């Protein structure tokens, strides 16, 4: 019934975990404490099968575990700055004016270590901006920020007032201060069904080749400038980016991160010259 | 369940099964 | 005659020709876990007969002078017997009681003690510091503890003395509030409750955590005539009911 | 809440084989415990390793490790990643063990649950008085130890906290390891965990197991 | 009837008082001011056994007594300050760049009291917060400030810029100058069908041992940062935590507290050193 | 007013005691009144206490106390306490008292109620013209009188101004307190208060029992 | 395989991987005691789980000098948590046992036990009068006690050695007559014996009466080839089964 | 009765009974 899965939604039990039966001790040739765990089955004993036990009613159910409330959760994936000046010509260019940062998951380890835990994910995603800036003089005057998308292959902006910012085809945000945090949505985009957590390819041949997951990347670049001219009082301005996937598929699970991360999209994880033996968690005893 | 905006992707999260 | 009481418990028995009816706290009596209450997997054990019956714990003189006493539940029934052992034998427990507090006076006797039973009765340490009372001091077992208008100590771990404050920042004269029952030495000999298990929780540590305190204050002082007895004793018996327990173990050495 | 990218009609979804609904389908795999954490073992695989060894004394330990999925050893198991991500769990567990003797080895052991708040067994006679299961090795190589959800509580926390620890898992040996001549007198054990089907987490958090300094 | 239910819901007239019947003297062997308090039952007599009475239509209403109504008020249970400075290395530091909170219903009286008549609580809560800022400059910039969620167990932020401020899975809400006061639910949440007002046991059997409430208390901590960088005029920023319980549920009165509080998750009643001994409100006569 | 916590299942609800619905359930339990306010007596059990003794002359008072119920001695009540969350109260008020002297001892006390605006009785006689009980100390220890709700007004103040003072209740001797020999010519009696079927609080507000500095 | 088995008793499970199907005594599984058989008035004590579960009691050596070994019951269960308390707590008891023998060997090994279960297992003495065996020695508890080919001792209340004739008179070549099973290393690593309550009463005295004897005999000797296991370890497990018990005391002193 | 959020905890005051 379609209400009734409703009601379930609301109540957060839809995915109803199985009661325990009772049982008394058994004499047997039966043995389902014994197995082979070579055959790389999961031994199927249950607690019903070893240990005398009462009736259990379970109210427990498993939808926190599911993988849309996993993964569906918002998160920090970067972090983009200028610092702005009264000086005209100084302003309007990259790291005063305006910022660009290459889209990725890769840049902010506990979200990069939760999606690889799978080797493929197919998602849409929402994009949520907070935005700071800190007056360096005695006024913040007027901010108007402009967040433009990119996507591969379409030009990037060298200056803040260059003609690409007129946003002709690529989608474009405005913020002003006192505005709501900015939000949209990205379609799942990918020219393959999922994307690539991991790729074990290449580019091509040659040495010169890339290797990781970068050839699959095709998630694009955003462009951020202060819309305002220069003013009197300077300021330095942070923006973060938060993203949070909805519709969510994963496929072929994979071990979690051991070791620190050293780069983006690269599954490098020694340590750099000089820096001491990458660790792990495991504690001696 | 009330979608507002025409693309599907613009909808909420997903139920679960 | 209303003012008699018979109860039979397992092989022990109690009576009483001048009772004050009996309280039921919250007016739920005693239960096996069900079902839809329990956590735990294991197949609980039920002893029954062996377990659920009466024991005296050692009784105390009432007189002039005395401010109260106090016990804790299920700490005061640990050497009990079959209940005792199977309390170190077993990870949780459960259980509700009986208690039976006993008081013998003439009709020349005058006062008045109050009988409470008070859940979670979380205890005020005896300091100014933010030290709280040791867990030795948490569990005197069958003997509980008197109440002294004051002591000289440096144990910072012991607990307030103070029965006019419920020895946790309460007036007494709230103490009504949780199941109770007066014993007023010209109507009655004897009160009675019965304690339904009571917790957050199915079942739970019973060396950890104790679920009800006994207390019982001399709300009016004992007076006698010369020529009469001049000290009363108050015997407190109690039995566990429905008591289960799961999780079998080592026993704990403590 | 709108779409940046008006009319864009996603790519098209093909069966991909492996496809996961929920955690717990993660955490009902066999995964390997690193019990022997040892400065000169948890730079290598041989952490994962248990040494077993004809005795000269009866009934020895072998092993013992708590049983808080997300403390050591367990923390790094597959189940102790998917739980360090979750503040409460429940429901019972599952230990399975490997021998990797010779074929020709004869050996029993004794596998035993103490339940929390009276500390490690300092005997198997003390073990014994727990939950436990004695194994037989044979054709079989493998067995497995059902811990059951014996608890004050429905959830207990993933925190390694004291308070709420679930206790402990010894292993003893039963009778001796032994072997006929032209086989080895030492042998290896592999230890297992998983979940059951009561298994649950709740109440998602960051990881305690992961950190970012750059 | 479920509407005439809403209609007695918004006139507030669902927990109606009993009507009081006429009457006339009574001699008879029936005594109803003659009973046994011993027997720990509260007197029966009502006006009508005692007293000649009218008839009288009663028009009162027990709504506003009810549990709902008693505990479901918002109140302050924290304050959260920072002293925040445009010396970039000082900033950054706890107490300067941000500030944690151990969540507790313990640290405000009025609130605490009012739980603190019954033993296990049961309920849903709203969070709201309240926020000022005092410049002390001759400005206030920019101010954003972000309240993060840590459960029991999840790593706790060491500085303004870590990374467990990222918010991977961990709740964060974000607030601007000039934005409506956050507001956000937590459900019950525990490992027990309720929550302990008071516990009398210890987390184990040693000297050292816990011994209050605290052994219980699972409901974590907030973190609360400024998003923004150091500016040039330093601000006092003060965070007010408001909660209000919803769908409550409550067991087993407790007395009122009679004397102060002194700590935190303790009934301890006595004085500092050198302070006269705890009073009540009963006055002398 | 969205949820932080996404999916989260709470954790069942079991079947607990004494659960509570509304706080006049509360307000219906026999409570003690202090009404022995003196400096040797407000820091000890005593205060719960009145003295009665066999007397020289007859129709000589017993106690006095005022039925304001967020007054003192009433403010420390159940009631009292209950009351002073509140602005607006009535119904009916139920005043108990508990005999506590021999079984052998003999005593008859007059109760009484008088309505505000005359001020306290200054004699029995003066006492006998209002609402009041003649209780006859006998195999039951306990006599109750009820103070009716009599009123100008549906509702009367919990704030102890006598504008809406709901008047005193004082205690005389009817005829002595008699004893035998070897039986004590004191006897001690406890005051309790309740709350009757119509009883009602209104327009919540903040204690002014409980204050906090730091 | 017909060579597996898995017993679970309460919380507690064994398994083997070679074993030589199973002997029920006389053909009687163990049960509760009738209304039609039971002559106490008691409602008796159903500990279930919390006792009828598997002990296990000390090792021992099995070598090439060994003379065998025996442990009397209940009195080897005395101490193994719940079912050891009420022995101490109560008059009267009964039960049923599966007791489980584990002996380990390798296909190089050679050597023959018998398992035996003897009812009133009555022992004759050491000496030449008409002096019995002493309490202590018929009570070794968890430890049972070794056969010693020879002794030097002047404890006159000492059992006799010889297994050859049943410690008791009769030739050890008709102890198959007793519920059995025998252990030979070249096709089985374990016995198992369930026994029924077998008295000429209902229910007995936990403390003074033994109801079964379990005896272990090497046959054949321990046969080992150097370079192999000199020694092999013999355990016992033993199960309450519907383990009863009736008429709570004081804890025996013993 | 309208529900805005999906999470039952999000509904606002309960009724009395």
């Amino acid at each position: 019934n379609p209400v009734e899965n409703y009601i379930d939604s609301v109540l957060n039990e839809v995915l109803v975990v199985p009661n325990i039966q009772p049982s008394t001790s058994v004499s047997s040739h039966a043995a389902p404490a014994l197995d082979a765990a070579e055959t790389g089955h999961t031994s199927s004993v249950q607690p019903e099968d070893m240990i005398e036990t009462r009736y259990v009613i379970t109210d427990q159910t498993r939808d926190e575990t599911s993988i849309e409330s996993f993964l569906g959760r918002s998160g920090c994936i970067a972090m983009i700055e200028f610092n702005t000046s009264s000086d005209k010509t100084e302003h309007d260019k990259i790291g005063k004016g305006f910022k660009t940062w290459k889209v990725s998951l890769q840049e902010m380890a506990q979200i990069r270590r939760k999606y690889e835990l799978f080797t493929y994910t197919r998602f849409d995603s929402e994009i949520t901006i907070v935005t700071a800036a800190a007056a360096q003089g005695n006024d913040s005057g007027h901010i108007v920020l402009q967040f433009m998308y990119v996507p591969p292959g379409a030009p990037v902006p060298e200056k803040r007032d260059d003609y690409t910012w007129q946003s002709g085809t690529n989608a474009s945000v405005f913020w002003q201060e006192g505005q709501p945090y900015p939000r949209f949505t990205i379609p799942f985009m990918s020219i393959a069904s999922a994307y690539y957590m991991f790729y074990d390819g290449y580019d091509g041949d040659s040495a010169a080749s890339k290797y990781g997951s970068v050839v699959t990347n095709d998630m694009g670049t955003i462009c951020v400038r202060i819309v305002t001219s220069n003013q009197k009082h300077d300021s330095n301005i942070v923006c973060r980016i938060y993203h949070k996937a909805k519709h969510i598929k994963a496929w072929c699970p994979r071990p979690p991160r051991a070791v620190a991360y050293q780069h983006t999209h690269s599954t490098n994880y020694i340590p750099s010259n000089g820096e001491a033996t990458t660790q792990i968690k495991t504690r001696p005893d | 369940n009330i979608n507002y905006f025409k693309d599907a992707a613009s909808s909420g999260a997903s139920r679960l099964d | 005659s209303d003012r008699l009481i018979q109860i039979t418990r397992g092989d022990s028995t109690i009576t009483s020709q001048d009772t004050a009816n009996a309280v039921v706290a919250y007016g739920v009596w005693p239960s096996y876990l069900t079902p839809d209450d329990a956590t735990a997997i294991d197949k609980p054990t039920q002893p029954d007969t062996s377990s659920n019956r009466f024991y005296t714990l050692d009784s105390r003189s009432w007189t002039s002078a005395s401010s109260g006493w106090w016990w804790k539940l299920p700490d005061a029934l640990k050497n009990m017997g079959i209940f005792g052992e199977n309390m170190f034998y077993h990870f949780l427990g459960r259980s509700g009681y009986t208690i039976h507090v006993q008081c013998n006076s003439s009709k020349f006797h005058q006062g008045l003690l109050i009988v409470a039973a008070i859940p979670e009765h979380q205890l005020a340490s005896a300091t100014s510091g933010n030290v709280s009372v040791g867990y030795n001091h948490t569990h005197p077992g069958e003997q509980g503890r008197e109440v002294v208008p004051s002591r000289t100590s440096s144990d910072n771990k012991r607990p307030s003395d103070d029965s006019w404050l419920n020895f946790d920042g309460t007036l007494l004269g709230n103490l009504p509030i949780y199941p109770h029952q007066y014993i007023n030495l010209r109507t009655n000999n004897s009160a009675t409750l019965i304690l339904p298990y009571v917790n957050a929780v199915p079942m739970d540590s019973m060396l950890r955590h104790n679920n009800w305190s006994l207390v019982i204050i001399p709300i009016c002082p004992l007076q006698v005539q010369p020529g009469g007895t001049q000290s009363i004793p108050i015997t407190v018996s109690i039995s566990p009911m429905f008591s289960e327990f799961s999780g079998p173990r080592s026993k704990v050495v403590f | 809440s709108p779409s940046a990218f008006p009319y864009f009609h996603p790519t098209k979804e093909i069966f991909i084989p492996g496809q996961v609904r929920n955690l717990i389908e993660m955490c009902q795999v066999d995964t390997l415990i690193p019990v022997n954490n040892t400065q000169e073992n948890v730079r290598s695989v041989n952490m994962y390793t248990v040494d077993l060894r004809t005795q000269v004394d009866l009934a020895k330990e072998v092993f013992s490790i708590p049983v808080d999925i997300a403390s050591q050893p367990l923390a790094t198991t597959l189940i102790g990643e998917l739980a360090s991500y979750y503040t409460h769990w429940t429901g019972s567990l599952r230990f399975s063990f490997m021998f990797c003797g010779s074929a020709s080895s004869t050996l029993k052991l004794l596998i035993a649950y103490t339940p929390p708040g009276v500390g490690k067994p300092k005997s198997r006679r003390e073990a014994m008085l727990g939950t436990h299961l004695v194994w037989d090795v044979g054709l079989q190589s493998t067995a497995s130890l059902v811990v059951p959800w014996v608890s004050a509580s429905h959830f207990r926390f993933t925190t390694p906290d004291t308070y709420s620890s679930a206790g402990y898992i010894t292993c003893w040996y039963q009778t001796n390891f032994v072997v006929p001549d032209s086989t080895p007198d030492n042998a290896k054990m592999v230890c297992m965990v998983s979940a059951c089907k009561d298994f649950c987490l709740r109440l998602a958090r960051d990881t305690n197991l992961h950190t970012q300094e750059g």
